[PDB]
């Protein structure tokens, strides 16, 4: 199967900027390359066929080029609606193969997260499982590091994170870190703290509580 | 304009099979291929194959050949993709699509997508736990241990929408999903205004309204 390598995997740009996405084929594919746009929760939408031709309705700011093994999509005059994931696809031979995709997100000014910590409810403690939640609210850029400490022991493997898509009004993100413990292991310890680092914080921000 | 309507969501156990439908209208059903592509949660696109509804001919991705069958019922303008010997890595949204290329336009058309969940888990409503608030305060609800997706979350029966963040679900190692919904509100109304999060879970006919109050 012909492999389509897309670069970069992620891309940040401001409204009005010009962007270039590239895509390398493991073999020759002529000009049988297509480009797709996809927004979260929706089906993909075709942009380019034959490497350089636009499907009906696709505005001129989307232009594709290339032949053989190297292909690029160029998106000038970026509009807010253009920030989404893009996929190249070869259809020269079977099976049809897509690139891994490029997510394009809106650049804005740095914003520090607001940190809140939430101890598990007594209700949940009756069920035998304890879940501790650390909230990072309305921050940019997306990269933010969370550290869970319980009696000052760095936790590994027992936490999961979930980040929203970029907000449509202010372009910030929010992030959720949930630490799951056994009620027993939750009873054995006193101090629970999540430590946050981020480009908007000159030093780490700590939020903590004591079981009780 | 051309439209593709797909069958509803499906939950399947490992080894079982699933059959998704794609109802087409607005064009000569027998003149164009129906392609099928899928997308695992948080992944890229993968092509499955296509069927030409005119003569029933097909073409499959080698990865699935021997395990997938595409069919069409021309009388109802409906194509079908049947995937057998389902494994957990078959969980994804499945799309049918077609392409009309005429003299004065070229356009792709897509179905709305079908979610297929391949899991040994069984239906279970979510347990909702309050995230109690400690000028701007944060409170929320932890919607834990539900199957299958999706849950729907609102606050104060839809009134409170400013400052709400409902996070995408994550599949816990127990085979059940979990998410949290949070809202920032003025710290002064904590003791006067009342905050209720509403959690819908259609697969289980569960409807919970959990009031979140400062402890």
């Amino acid at each position: 199967d012909i492999q389509m390598t897309q670069s970069p995997s992620s891309l940040s740009a401001s409204v009005g900027d010009r962007v270039t996405i590239t895509c390398k084929a493991s073999q020759n594919v002529g000009t049988n390359v297509a480009w797709f746009q996809q927004k979260p929760g929706k089906a993909p939408k075709a942009l380019i066929y034959s490497a350089s031709y636009r499907y009906s309705g696709v505005p001129s700011r989307f232009s594709g080029s290339g032949s053989g093994t190297d292909f690029t999509l160029t998106i000038s005059s970026l509009q807010p609606e253009d920030f989404a994931t893009y996929y190249c696809q070869q259809y020269n031979s079977y099976p049809l193969t897509f690139g891994q995709g490029t997510k394009l997100e809106i650049k804005r000014t740095v914003a520090a997260p607001s940190v809140f910590i939430f101890p598990p409810s007594d209700e949940q403690l009756k069920s035998g499982t304890a879940s501790v939640v650390c909230l990072l609210n309305n921050f940019y850029p997306r990269e933010a590091k969370v550290q869970w400490k319980v009696d000052n022991a760095l936790q590994s493997g027992n936490s999961q994170e979930s980040v929203t898509e970029q907000d449509s009004k202010d372009s910030t993100y929010s992030l959720s870190s949930t630490l799951t413990l056994s009620k027993a292991d939750y009873e054995k310890h006193k101090v629970y703290a999540c430590e946050v680092t981020h480009q908007g914080l000159s030093s780490p921000v700590t939020k903590s509580f004591n079981r009780g | 304009q051309v439209q593709l309507v797909q069958s509803g969501a499906e939950v399947k156990k490992p080894g079982a099979s699933v059959k998704v439908s794609c109802k087409a209208s607005g064009y000569t059903f027998t003149n164009y291929d129906i392609n099928w592509v899928r997308q695992a949660p948080g992944q890229g696109l993968e092509w499955i194959g296509w069927i030409f509804p005119g003569e029933g001919s097909t073409k499959y991705n080698e990865k699935f050949k021997g395990r997938v069958t595409m069919t069409r019922d021309t009388s109802i303008s409906t194509a079908y993709m049947e995937l057998s010997r389902l494994r957990s890595d078959d969980t994804a949204v499945y799309y049918c699509a077609t392409e009309l290329v005429k003299d004065y336009y070229a356009m792709d058309y897509w179905g709305q997508g079908t979610l297929v969940t391949v899991s040994s888990a069984s239906t279970k409503g979510p347990s909702v736990f309050p995230l109690a608030p400690s000028g701007t305060a944060a409170l929320g609800c932890l919607v834990k241990d539900y199957f299958p997706e999706p849950v729907t979350v609102s606050w104060n029966s839809g009134a409170l929408t400013s400052g709400v963040h409902t996070f995408p679900a994550v599949l816990q190692s127990s085979g059940l999903y979990s998410l949290s919904s949070v809202v920032t509100v003025p710290s002064s109304s904590l003791g006067t205004q009342t905050y209720i999060c509403n959690v819908n879970h259609k697969p289980s006919n569960t409807k919970v309204d959990k009031r979140v109050e400062p402890k």
